[PDB]
């Protein structure tokens, strides 16, 4: 989205607000934080708590393991709600966003203060406590909605275009999900054709070996701020941590069964906060349903058997593929009766182009048995 | 919010100097946009008549520069140096003798290291002034 | 759908091509336009008139010391420097005027 | 890459085309242009620059 | 008027795709076809066995 | 303004035959899974034999 | 007919190239020019081969028009920008471009004098700047 | 044919002996620019692009333009 004046006096207007609003969360949000870490270094395997290293087999750079260094808290309920992990996924977001521009402010001083006049002049990259009623809200939302639809086909392209290019399917199976996962949105696609996917590229690239671009474009369609980049292993972690506490949620979901129970809004949020439900959709609760119990079906039997979810770059792709809206054509179809090149009526045709004219025209058979008689006759006197 | 990062935010009309621009790319299109004119990495096409007539025109803007422009330089430089070593002395000539002068540098041009050295080197016993002269 | 080559104008298209795409060859660019500049940015008055000319320093009219001259006298002259002073002909002023009325 | 164009079988043929034309033009220059030469830079009027030996390109050099 | 051809190839260029040939994916869908009808009776015979069995 | 357009101008051609294709795949999975099913119903032999039985015969 | 283009062909011989899978072929036995069906293709053969298509008038059964609903996609976003507006953005760039690049080669090629002229009749010989100016205290 | 490095491109036969042999030529219909076509002198009857403007008379102005670029300081010299 672009910057306004209009977002701009609705910033500047919610500054102090927003701010004391977000230290507000950042305190409760640092509370349940608390919590989930002690718990997490408690009852955490070994690997997990120990930080394992695993490193790619090319270069031997270490990045984080989806097997081992992530977990699934399966008895989390007792001690975090689903609320709580939905806030702390929120704070997470406008935490990030809010430490890169304080970063900025540090870094330059007071000259950051223009750079903070374009920030405020767009809902891209401020909390969402910096809005006090609806319609604010809902133009933030539209906002983050925007710059999603604008990063995730680039990273769909990407992961595509790279495994078409250097590797092909094993089996019909494969094949089909694989042309099946990057559908676009106005199709539904079936999770059980597509999931095999997920092994096949788990063949090909693990989340382990993902690539810094496809990471930043992936880090760009989830909002998540991008400058600096830095390292891959950063950008990297947030990613881990922020798609852990949303299988830990879906996992307490799932076996608590709360979506059913679970309102509009509240369906709507969780929803969004897979990247499966636009906001711009208009998405009524049957949509929202199907959506989820596609995801919940996606994320397989073995999910809520040992807590292990598919491939988190194929999971990425299927989920941002709600995003990759149809390639947009306006304009009646009577406009194809035009014509292109009339301003080249004027100058005519060449000695070459009526020569190809004539020889590849209606008349070319003729032209054609011509010159080969004649060719031939010249030939036969030659020798 | 004060520039636009996008090009989509436009600046003019689209009928904007549309017929000028129309016959500029009318200009462009009729003979590079033909199937035998294939670039090789966009800097050699395939269509002859393109070759055959830029060629001359970057051949004959080039040696105007060169004739007007810089060889000039050592033109002067040897009329004034022969003729006294200053532009006054130089233009105390006649326009007739300054040709004279030229032709002659032309000839020494053409000769090169392909001619007779006596053009610069005086032979003993030589009448004409030599280097010591306006000294 | 959105492309920076295609939507983002050319001076934003230039920044993402030599931040997120070659930003390591634009950082030894700049290392060696900084070393250019600062190890390959003069050329004394000898070798001007050796090969800073066409053809040949014209020493018939010799533009560098006309250059020179222009030069000092406009610092001189915005300056306000006294060229009279001891300092820069080593004698007292009254020296410098005994020495001109014997020469 | 020269793939295709309009090509003359002969001289008489390069008036059928104004790209040929000019570069048949081109072409007379540049033939021409060493004739003129011949005759201007060999002519019996021609002379010697008498002061030829008080400069030359080569002291200089050198 | 072709869009998703031109969204592709747009894209797959802006991500480093400068390639023009997909061998690989070619030879996935060189053979598709649409069926002749006697092929399509087999497939409706196969499936009506599956579905009885 | 050159290179880029000239390599998108480059692969147009592969990814039309290509989505061409997938369209083909896309109806040829529709019309194989058209399966006539033919329901069976209670023959009504039966229903006269049940009816006889009732008259006591 | 007309004397317009059609779809860039690079100079290729679609009938060799690596390709060509992609390229209809006609019952002539000669790949097409372009993803489009051509019926008189043909082959011309300098140090080179390349394909050509001459266009010709030719009647095609055309399909009644369907309805808006059908084909349009109304997905547009501000940052988009069709092939069609872009091709008039650049071509009035470029145009400007030329003229700005023809005045510039006029200029140089021809009224530009170069500079350190040895009878000093044309061009610069040259001159200090960045200077001080008024700063007593400097000398 | 060539001239100089510039080669004639020539279309390459699609029609097989067969086909060919029954082929009906008319050059009623033909063109008149291209009547009697010759592979090797297509473009004989090709007209002129300006009436009475020969190749030699282009030559010779490119000669006497030489000739004026080499001559005229000779009759009109100017001074330094
Ligand atoms: C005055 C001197 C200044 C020096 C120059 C500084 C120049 C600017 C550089 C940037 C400096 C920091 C800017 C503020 C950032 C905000 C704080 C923060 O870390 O936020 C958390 C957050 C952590 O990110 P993450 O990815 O979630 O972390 C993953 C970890 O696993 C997370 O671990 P976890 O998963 O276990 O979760 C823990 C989480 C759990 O907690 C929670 O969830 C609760 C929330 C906690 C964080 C709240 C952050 C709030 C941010 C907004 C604040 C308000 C802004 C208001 C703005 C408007 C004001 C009007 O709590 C944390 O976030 C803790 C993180 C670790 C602490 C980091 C701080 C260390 C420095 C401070 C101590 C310095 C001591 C000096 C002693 C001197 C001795 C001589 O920070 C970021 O977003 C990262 C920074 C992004 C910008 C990077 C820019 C480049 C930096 C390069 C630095 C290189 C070295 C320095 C030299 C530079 C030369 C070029
Ligand atoms: C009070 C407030 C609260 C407190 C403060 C809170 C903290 C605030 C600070 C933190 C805020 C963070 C968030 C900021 C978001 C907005 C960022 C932004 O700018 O967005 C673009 C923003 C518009 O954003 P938007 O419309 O919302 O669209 C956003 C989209 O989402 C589009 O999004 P996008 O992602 O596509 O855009 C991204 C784009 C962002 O960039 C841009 O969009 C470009 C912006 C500039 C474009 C300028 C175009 C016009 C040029 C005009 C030229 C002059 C014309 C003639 C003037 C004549 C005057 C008489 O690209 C980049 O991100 C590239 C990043 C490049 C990083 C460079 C790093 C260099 C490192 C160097 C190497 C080091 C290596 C290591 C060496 C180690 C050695 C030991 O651009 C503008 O507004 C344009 C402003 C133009 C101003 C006028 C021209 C310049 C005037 C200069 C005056 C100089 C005066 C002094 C002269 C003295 C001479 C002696
Ligand atoms: C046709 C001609 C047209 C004109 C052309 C003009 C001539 C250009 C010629 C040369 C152009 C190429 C130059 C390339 C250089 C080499 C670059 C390179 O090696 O980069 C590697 C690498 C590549 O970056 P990356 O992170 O991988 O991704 C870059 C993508 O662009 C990230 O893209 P993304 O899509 O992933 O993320 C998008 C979005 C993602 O959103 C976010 O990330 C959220 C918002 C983040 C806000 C910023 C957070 C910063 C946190 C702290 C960073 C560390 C600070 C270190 C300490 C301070 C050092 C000064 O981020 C943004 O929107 C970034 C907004 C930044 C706006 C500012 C852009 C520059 C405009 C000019 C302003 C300055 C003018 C100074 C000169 C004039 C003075 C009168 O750079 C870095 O790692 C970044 C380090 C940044 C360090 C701070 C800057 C150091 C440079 C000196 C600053 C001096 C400030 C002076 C202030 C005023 C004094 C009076
Ligand atoms: C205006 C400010 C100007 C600032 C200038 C200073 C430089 C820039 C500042 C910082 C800029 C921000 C961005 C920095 C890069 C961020 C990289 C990143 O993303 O890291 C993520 C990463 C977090 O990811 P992680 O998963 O937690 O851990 C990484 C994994 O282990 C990764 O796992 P892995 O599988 O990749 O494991 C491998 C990993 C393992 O390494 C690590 O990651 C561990 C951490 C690094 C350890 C480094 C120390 C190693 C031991 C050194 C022993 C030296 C003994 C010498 C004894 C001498 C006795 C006489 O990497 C290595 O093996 C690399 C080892 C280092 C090799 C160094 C080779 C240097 C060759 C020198 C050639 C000759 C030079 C010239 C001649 C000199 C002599 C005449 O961060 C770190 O691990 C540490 C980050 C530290 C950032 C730099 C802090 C800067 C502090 C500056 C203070 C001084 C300021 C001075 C200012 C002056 C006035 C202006
Ligand atoms: C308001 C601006 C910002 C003010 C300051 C802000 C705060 C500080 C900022 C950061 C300072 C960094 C300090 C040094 C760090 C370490 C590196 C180092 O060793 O530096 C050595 C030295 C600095 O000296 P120093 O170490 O501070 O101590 C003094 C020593 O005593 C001297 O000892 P030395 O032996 O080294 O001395 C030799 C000489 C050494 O000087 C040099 O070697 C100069 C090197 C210049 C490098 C420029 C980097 C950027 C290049 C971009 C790509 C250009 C491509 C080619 C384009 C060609 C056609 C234009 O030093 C100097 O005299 C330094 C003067 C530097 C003047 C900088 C002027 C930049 C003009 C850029 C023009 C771009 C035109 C584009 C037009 C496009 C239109 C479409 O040079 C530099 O640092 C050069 C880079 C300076 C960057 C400044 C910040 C960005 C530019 C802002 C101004 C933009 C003006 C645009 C005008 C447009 C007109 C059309
Ligand atoms: C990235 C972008 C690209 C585009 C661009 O921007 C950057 O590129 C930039 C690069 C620019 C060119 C750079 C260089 C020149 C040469 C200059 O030529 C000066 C000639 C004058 C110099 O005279 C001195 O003037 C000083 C004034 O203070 C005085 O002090 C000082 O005493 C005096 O000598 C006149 O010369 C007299 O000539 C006469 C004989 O003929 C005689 O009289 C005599 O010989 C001599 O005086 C004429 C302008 C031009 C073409 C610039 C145009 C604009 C650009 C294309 C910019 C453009 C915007
Ligand atoms: C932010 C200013 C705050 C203070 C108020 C200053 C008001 C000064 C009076 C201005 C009167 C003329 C205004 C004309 C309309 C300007 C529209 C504009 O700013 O558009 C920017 C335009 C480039 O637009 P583009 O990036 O393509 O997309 C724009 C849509 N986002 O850019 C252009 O095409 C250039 C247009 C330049 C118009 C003049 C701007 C002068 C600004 C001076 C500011 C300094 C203070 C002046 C105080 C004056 C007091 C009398």
């Amino acid at each position: 989205m672009q910057g306004s004046w209009s977002v701009l006096k609705k910033n500047c207007s919610n500054f102090f607000p927003g701010l004391l609003a977000f230290a507000q969360q950042t305190q409760e949000a640092y509370g349940i934080w608390l919590r989930i870490y002690n718990r997490q270094q408690k009852y955490g395997p070994t690997d997990f708590v120990e930080q394992s290293e695993t490193f790619s087999p090319d270069y031997h750079k270490r990045f984080h393991s989806q097997d081992k260094n992530m977990w699934v808290d399966k008895e989390l309920c007792t001690e975090v709600s689903q609320k709580e992990v939905a806030r702390l996924m929120t704070y997470k977001l406008d935490m990030w966003r809010m430490a890169h521009c304080a970063g900025a402010l540090l870094a330059t001083g007071g000259y950051a203060i223009p750079f903070g006049l374009f920030w405020l002049a767009n809902d891209t990259w401020v909390p969402s406590s910096f809005n006090l009623t609806g319609e604010e809200l809902r133009a933030w939302r539209e906002a983050q909605d925007l710059y999603r639809y604008r990063s995730a086909p680039s990273y769909l392209t990407d992961t595509k275009w790279h495994f078409d290019f250097h590797a092909y399917p094993w089996n019909e199976t494969q094949e089909r999900a694989w042309d099946d996962l990057f559908e676009k949105n106005d199709v539904r696609r079936d999770p059980k054709v597509v999931r095999p996917a997920a092994e096949m590229y788990d063949g090909f690239i693990k989340f382990e070996l993902i690539r810094r671009k496809s990471l930043r474009h992936l880090c760009r369609s989830m909002n998540i701020p991008t400058f600096p980049m830095l390292a891959r292993l950063c950008n990297g972690t947030r990613v881990r941590d922020y798609w852990n506490l949303a299988w830990c949620e879906d996992y307490m979901v799932i076996t608590q069964r709360l979506h059913e129970s679970m309102t509009d809004e509240e369906l709507y949020d969780y929803a969004w906060r897979r990247y499966l439900a636009p906001y711009d959709k208009n998405l009524n609760r049957e949509q929202l349903m199907e959506r989820v119990e596609d995801y919940f079906e996606f994320l397989g039997p073995d999910f809520v058997a040992h807590g292990k979810a598919p491939n988190l770059v194929i999971l990425t792709n299927y989920v941002l593929g709600y995003y990759n809206d149809p390639a947009y054509l306006e304009g009646d179809i009577s406009e194809l009766d035009k014509n292109d090149y009339d301003h080249l009526a004027s100058w005519g045709k060449d000695a070459f182009l009526r020569r190809l004219e004539f020889e590849n025209g209606p008349l070319r058979d003729q032209v054609e048995a011509h010159t080969q008689r004649l060719l031939a006759e010249r030939a036969a006197i030659a020798k | 919010v004060l520039f636009s990062t996008y090009r989509s935010s436009r600046l003019v009309s689209k009928e904007f100097l549309h017929g000028p621009v129309m016959r500029f790319r009318a200009l462009g299109e009729y003979y590079f946009q033909r199937a035998w004119n294939g670039t090789l990495n966009w800097a050699l096409p395939g269509e002859y008549r393109l070759y055959a007539v830029m060629i001359p025109f970057i051949y004959f803007y080039h040696r105007w520069h060169n004739d007007h422009t810089l060889d000039r330089d050592h033109v002067e430089k040897a009329m004034i140096m022969r003729w006294g070593g200053t532009l006054e002395d130089v233009r105390k000539l006649s326009a007739k003798d300054q040709l004279r002068v030229r032709c002659f540098t032309d000839i020494e041009k053409l000769y090169s290291a392909y001619g007779p050295k006596d053009t610069y080197l005086q032979p003993p016993g030589d009448t004409l002034p030599g280097k010591d002269f306006y000294r | 759908v959105y492309t920076r080559w295609k939507c983002d104008r050319l001076p934003v298209f230039q920044l993402k091509l030599f931040t997120q795409e070659y930003p390591m060859h634009a950082a030894v660019g700049i290392f060696t336009i900084i070393f250019l500049w600062k190890h390959m940015s003069h050329c004394s008055e000898e070798t001007e008139r050796k090969y800073g000319w066409w053809a040949g320093y014209p020493y018939w009219r010799d533009p560098i010391a006309r250059r020179n001259e222009t030069k000092y006298k406009q610092m001189i002259i915005n300056n306000d420097v006294d060229i009279t002073h001891p300092k820069w002909t080593g004698c007292s002023v009254e020296q410098l005027e005994e020495l001109s009325r014997v020469v | 890459m020269l793939l295709g164009g309009f090509v003359p079988r002969r001289f008489s043929q390069f008036n059928r085309d104004p790209c040929w034309m000019f570069f048949i033009f081109s072409v007379g220059f540049w033939l021409g242009e060493y004739p003129a030469m011949m005759i201007k830079y060999n002519a019996r009027d021609l002379v010697y620059d008498p002061h030829r030996y008080v400069w030359s390109h080569h002291d200089d050099h050198h | 008027w072709c869009p998703e051809v031109r969204d592709r190839a747009e894209l797959e260029v802006d991500i480093t795709g400068w390639q023009w040939w997909s061998p690989l994916e070619e030879r996935r869908l060189l053979p598709v076809r649409l069926r002749s009808v006697n092929e399509v009776r087999e497939i409706m015979s196969k499936t009506q066995a599956k579905k009885s069995a | 303004d050159i290179m880029v357009p000239s390599f998108v101008y480059n692969k147009l051609p592969v990814i039309h035959f290509l989505q061409e294709k997938r369209a083909e795949q896309k109806l040829r999975r529709v019309l194989d899974e058209t399966y006539t099913e033919w329901t069976e119903e209670l023959d009504q032999a039966h229903v006269t034999d049940a009816i006889t039985r009732s008259l006591n015969i | 007919v007309g004397n317009g283009p059609t779809f860039s062909t690079g100079g290729e011989c679609m009938n060799t190239c690596d390709i060509q899978n992609a390229f209809p072929m006609n019952d002539r036995g000669v790949r097409s020019s372009s993803p489009f069906q051509e019926p008189n293709t043909a082959i011309y053969d300098s140090y080179l081969a390349w394909t050509y298509f001459q266009p010709m008038d030719v009647h095609i059964e055309k399909l009644p028009a369907p309805e808006a609903k059908y084909y349009q996609r109304h997905t547009k976003k501000p940052w988009d920008v069709s092939s069609t507006e872009l091709t008039e953005i650049q071509s009035r760039k470029k145009y400007f471009q030329t003229l700005g690049y023809l005045v510039a080669f006029i200029y140089l090629y021809f009224l530009m004098p170069k500079e350190k002229s040895f009878s000093g009749l044309s061009g610069p010989d040259g001159h200090w700047i960045m200077l001080p100016k008024g700063r007593p205290e400097l000398f | 044919y060539n001239m100089l490095v510039f080669r004639d491109p020539k279309r390459r036969p699609q029609l097989s002996e067969e086909e060919r042999a029954k082929v009906v030529v008319n050059q009623a219909e033909w063109p008149e620019e291209f009547k009697d076509f010759d592979p090797d002198d297509p473009y004989k009857n090709s007209p002129e692009i300006i009436k009475g403007m020969s190749s030699w008379n282009l030559f010779l102005w490119g000669v006497e333009c030489a000739f004026i670029y080499q001559f005229y300081e000779l009759v009109f010299p100017k001074s330094i």
